[PDB]
């Protein structure tokens, strides 16, 4: 299955070009930037590995496209994304987020239900990848 | 002859009759506005031969403190702070007698945290009297100081997008059609086959509550299921608006508790519930972690001509005040009214932590919202992916684009009228965001994306030349 | 190319696109209306271009069962039964593009005892339609099957009458005054004056709640402390009207419970709560055997203009069936808009167990009411009792009419207000029962009890030429 | 590594200790806001540690500093949130003691709560070391503030009426010995007071429940004696 | 009785209260610690070293969803423990309900990287 | 099903509520416990979502007579208007009473959403 967390994900995974102009958008609206990997996929995994610092008061895409290739080198096989944050007040959140690499191999999620009160279930997102340990996942 | 006689008042001001409202304390022109008063903006309509000054000073008194007659009580109290004041009388441009009256109210006048209250005083009596023939209210000033006596959205947009993890880009949703009649296991395939084709949010139709044709606890326990189905089979946070509108408090939390039990991320209230209901679920939703969407039921109402009734952004004020995360806010292109100014008003109103006088937009009074979180508009009704550049400028990013008939009306089914939705939408976003002129380039934006897209080649072929083109009714009085 | 392709509807009526609302099902002049099903008049007015039974096929569909182009889940439901029909459209007397359209709706749309449902389906999103400039709701028939599902008033009139043991006249009452500012200890002093001087209640006014100026618990303190007073004073019950209107349910229920532990005979709610916490109250006044007055505040903001919004003999019905005891039904005479054959309507609607078609006074339905029980209509607002010939012929025996600038505007005090209202009630009254002509001796009547009445004289000099002459907006299109 | 390529270079949010002073929690030419919370401070600075630096720290240990930078900030709206202590005056007739206003901004604190507001404005700043001593003398709040607090429940005007007492202070007196007093000789003097004048009469601070006299029965004689002394004067009377 | 009323006497410049002994008899009528260190280090099954924690900064301005980032990295860094801040309840900037629900999420993410029993 | 029928309304909701929370999709009744149990159960099972079975014990005390008593259809029309889910309705060839043309207008009175006359 596709994984379609992330802004632009039912297009195709994104060029570098296409990253590179998200990026230059990021810039011109003075958000701050950082890159995030995973190897758990849950909807609900809501932090994911930080690959160092965000760049705040950023000038230059050239910066973030180097450290894109750099976590790359060493993530490539799982997920990354790249996120833009505005700290204006009533904001301070995060305002963009795209998937920028996948695995080649997306098993996705067991739908697990138990029985409870009555007719009410309760259900878990069991991701198949996570079946095997951390490193052997993807 | 009596000591009742006696101890007449003899004071002009205070001696028993009648006197005009303006001589009353009602009308002053030199009034200085204080920065914790409540001012409302009033579009006044006098009948022949009525002043346009006494009307409003009319107003202003039957919305304060005023009867016809003069009353010694009065003297009981701090009066002269007490009164409301018509401050400013205008004509409106482009009418013969027609105006603006701009009216002052004390903030001790009313109760803290009170919708009720509030519109007790600025509607409860004034639209029905007499000497004027038509009454609008356009705008409020809520200052600072009452502002903090409401919660404001349960949720709002920013915890919204979090708990959903979807930024960037609008939401999408659908609202389950045909409006009536569907059962609870019919209701939860069409959600699940929406969801799992790309919407985020699907919803019950505003009047589908509890009935013959279905009751009310299988279609949540249906529309979870096809939620927890679609998030499984896509990675994504999803969502089905259960309706827990109801005819009493008690059912309504019922439904509401249900709900919450089955970990729904959102329900939906329906507008004619009232205020005070409203504000009970605008609490209930802050306290078990609820997004919750209002559906504007019955607004157009009285919202619908210039002359006489309620703008809708004072209502967007008082639901935002009220605690709810959704509010529909129009669409300009679809099936309901919605000229373009009017909306950005709306919009702004909703989604802004201050705004400026903006006459053409219809804002009247410089507007802080205190921190207030924002409420997330919802744009529904007769529109389709063929108007997506339409919709990215009209209505921006932070919105929910609801295609009901547009998603189910698809000729190869539910999942690929949602699968159009979201790859137009995700198509105009990413050109948007390289700088691209989308409105301009639009049409040719959404031709290139069916290249690889058939499902969103179909709807616009079915669908690309439906518009409603309309002159609206309810229209700015100034321009840029 | 694919299944989805392969399975498409190549039915005409259900193959993808959009098709005009009066092909759809909407539009029925043959149909046969079902003693069970809930029939709409709505008054009807298509932008220009729009043809007048498409705009009503629009109407029932969108209100119904339809959107704005075709879905193939229709088939999934009796979609011939759950659709609503616009059966009937003619033009509207001395106008030009404008219809009345006769709608039916099937018994099993509808939430049982739910108004917010009722409301949800027939006033939901039509009235902001683009294709109709206007609408109004003119009337409705409720049948006696969906009836049944409601509680109806409380207590009602009759059982109302019986806890006052006051039979054969109108019921008195007063606004206190000023509306805003007095402290429960001087409101308290107002209420004891007013009732200890004849008048059968006083009340709270409608934006009196619970504020800076005044805490609510004090003053339902000092209220019943008056009372009890008045109730000493006079060997008669005696009631005020404690304003429970609150932000949410749970301080509405605090106010409700605190004014049943006092012992008060009556409690009071405002309209701006909306209609499920005016049917909770309904059902908490049922149980615990308390009048429940309802003030209407905000109704003229969707009930003033003749072309849209709803027409107030609806609002009546939902609210007799919603449970309130009172409702605020006009003057005709007094400061507030009020035709005297619309009024006739409208306190036609509100008491009687049957009404047949009227068409001057709006009634378009044969109304039969279930034998739920009646609401007591209340004529409130700049009235005196110089007019008191005039509220008897126009507004009946069955009435509270309620005097506060006409009691607290009196020279020589409260109880002097109080007493020339009473007085000039009960002169007036005898004078009916005795078959003598009060209309027009009706001047001299109130003269001939002004001279053993001070208090009266001196009512009748201050205010007796007093009168608000003005163009009604909400009229009739029919006459005798 | 990722880490060293992405630490912060720019001076302010570089690692590292830098006086509160130059950290944003001083601004003498701060515009005060009708909003803002304000604190007036009596800052006694320790020998060698300047007035200035020592009300900047006052100012941002009781908003959003630290003792050292942390790149954190950026991820808030921080210019906003900074408290800043905007006018410093030596004290008249005395030496090293020194006047601080500093300013807080209303999205700092939980709307009616003392907890919360105490938190922030004396949480930790009175035990600083750079500080030998430290007096929080006035406080302005807001008026968008005050409306989130209920105020007092009856208030003086409210308890007049329930009083009936007009136009003269109330009279009361505190029961004696303090402690050690039975039940029943606590109402005896209820009685005796209120009986011979007094509008109330109270319970010691220390008086609760005791093994020499239980709440109870305290509060069931005094109720006697205070009715017992409505009714033996007309007047309404309280303990 | 021992600080309501006599350190406001005139006749007193100044007074102090430097130390009490409360009697066993009286100590008796207390719980004391619900839990105390003992227990608490058989919960967190952590012995012979002190424990560590940190407070989140900046002391207000963050965001929920922000609290459990850092909550997350430093529990699964190292740390025992972190905290809110004292002044940190529930504000405009971040209500408390969000705080909670992402710090256990942190929690949990950190005990499942570490194999220890961690806490905020 | 689980049969709930007890001596008291507290005790048949204790048994009702421990088979909801077990999550049994069906519960039973007795038609002895009489009328207002009956209607009682019947709106806890709607709003607990659950099945709700009535076996008719007793109802041929007053059912089996011609001349005498209560036809079962009147039965059947009380009983739904009440809300239980199943009622016995007979076999016609088993063990006790059942005429054909009687059993298909018991069924049919329970089934259709609309009955005409049909005097056989
Ligand atoms: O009932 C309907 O018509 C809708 O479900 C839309 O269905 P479609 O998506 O099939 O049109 C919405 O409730 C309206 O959009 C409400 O109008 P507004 O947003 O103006 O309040
Ligand atoms: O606020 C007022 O104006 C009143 O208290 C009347 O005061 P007076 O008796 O002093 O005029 C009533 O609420 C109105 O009559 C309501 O209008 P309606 O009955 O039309 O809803
Ligand atoms: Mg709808
Ligand atoms: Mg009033
Ligand atoms: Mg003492
Ligand atoms: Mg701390």
């Amino acid at each position: 299955m596709r994984l379609t967390q992330g802004t632009f994900s039912f297009l195709p995974d994104l060029t570098d070009e296409q990253i590179k102009k998200q990026v230059d958008y990021a810039i011109s609206q003075n958000w701050a930037i950082n890159i995030e990997y995973t190897e758990d996929p849950h909807p609900r995994n809501n932090f994911w590995e930080l690959w160092g610092l965000p760049l705040f008061d950023i000038n230059d895409a050239a910066t973030v496209m180097y450290e894109i290739g750099s976590c790359r080198q060493q993530h490539s096989n799982v997920y990354i994304k790249v996120n833009a944050f505005d700290n204006t007040r009533g904001v301070e959140s995060c305002v963009l987020s795209f998937l920028i690499n996948r695995p080649s191999y997306e098993p996705g999620f067991r739908l697990v239900r138990s029985e409870d009160i009555s007719r009410n279930q309760k259900y878990s997102f069991h991701s198949y990848a996570t079946d095997k340990p951390e490193g052997s996942r993807y | 002859n009596s000591v009742e006689e006696r101890t007449r008042i003899k004071n002009e001001r205070y001696e028993s009759g009648v006197i005009p409202y303006a001589k009353m304390g009602y009308w002053d022109p030199n009034y200085a506005v204080k920065d914790t008063d409540i001012l409302a903006l009033f579009r006044v309509s006098p009948q022949p031969g009525v002043d346009p000054v006494e009307a409003s000073a009319a107003v202003a008194g039957e919305s304060s403190t005023a009867t016809w007659t003069v009353v010694w009580t009065d003297l009981l109290t701090a009066c002269d702070l007490y009164r409301a004041k018509a401050y400013k009388v205008e004509s409106v441009p482009n009418t013969s007698d027609q105006y603006f009256a701009y009216i002052s109210y004390d903030i001790d006048l009313f109760e803290e945290g009170s919708i009720a209250n509030l519109t007790a005083s600025i509607i409860g009596n004034v639209f029905g009297f007499k000497a004027v023939k038509a009454l609008r209210l356009e705008d409020m000033r809520i200052p600072v100081a009452y502002l903090k006596t409401f919660q404001g959205p349960a949720t709002g947009i920013v915890v919204e997008r979090e708990r959903m993890d979807k930024f960037g880009r609008p939401f999408l949703g659908a609202t389950v059609k045909p409006k009536l009649g569907l059962s609870g296991k019919n209701y939860g395939r069409v959600v699940y086959e929406g969801l799992r084709g790309g919407l985020d949010f699907l919803k019950d139709d505003e009047n589908i509550n509890s009935q013959p044709f279905m009751r009310w606890k299988e279609r949540f326990l249906y529309s979870i299921e096809a939620v927890n189905r679609s998030i499984a089979a896509t990675g994504e946070v999803k969502g089905h608006y259960m309706n827990v509108t109801a005819a009493t408090m008690e059912e309504m939390y019922e439904r509401a508790e249900f709900a919450k039990q089955l970990g729904t991320v959102i329900i939906m209230i329906d507008l004619v519930i009232g205020y005070t209901a409203i504000q009970t679920m605008g609490i209930w939703a802050r306290k078990n972690d609820m997004i919750l969407h209002l559906h504007r039921a019955g607004n157009s109402t009285y919202s619908r001509q210039k002359i006489h009734g309620m703008n809708f952004r004072v209502i967007c004020k008082w639901m935002r005040m009220a605690g709810v995360d959704h509010i529909h806010a129009g669409t300009v292109v679809g099936k309901l009214e919605g000229d373009p100014l009017m909306i950005r008003g709306f919009y702004n109103t909703l989604l802004l932590p201050y705004l400026e006088v903006n006459l053409p937009q219809g804002i009247f009074f410089q507007q802080d919202w205190a921190s207030l979180r924002k409420v997330t508009p919802v744009a529904s009704g007769g529109i389709h992916c063929g108007q997506m550049h339409q919709l990215l400028d009209y209505l921006g990013n932070d919105v929910v684009l609801q295609f009901g008939g547009g998603t189910i009306g698809h000729p190869d089914g539910i999942q690929a009228g949602a699968t159009a939705n979201r790859v137009a939408l995700e198509s105009m976003v990413i050109a948007r965001n390289e700088g691209r002129d989308y409105v301009a380039e639009g049409p040719q934006i959404l031709r290139d994306a069916a290249k690889t897209c058939g499902p969103l080649q179909t709807a616009l072929d079915l669908w690309k030349d439906i518009t409603f083109n309309y002159t609206s009714t309810d229209t700015a009085d100034f321009v840029e």
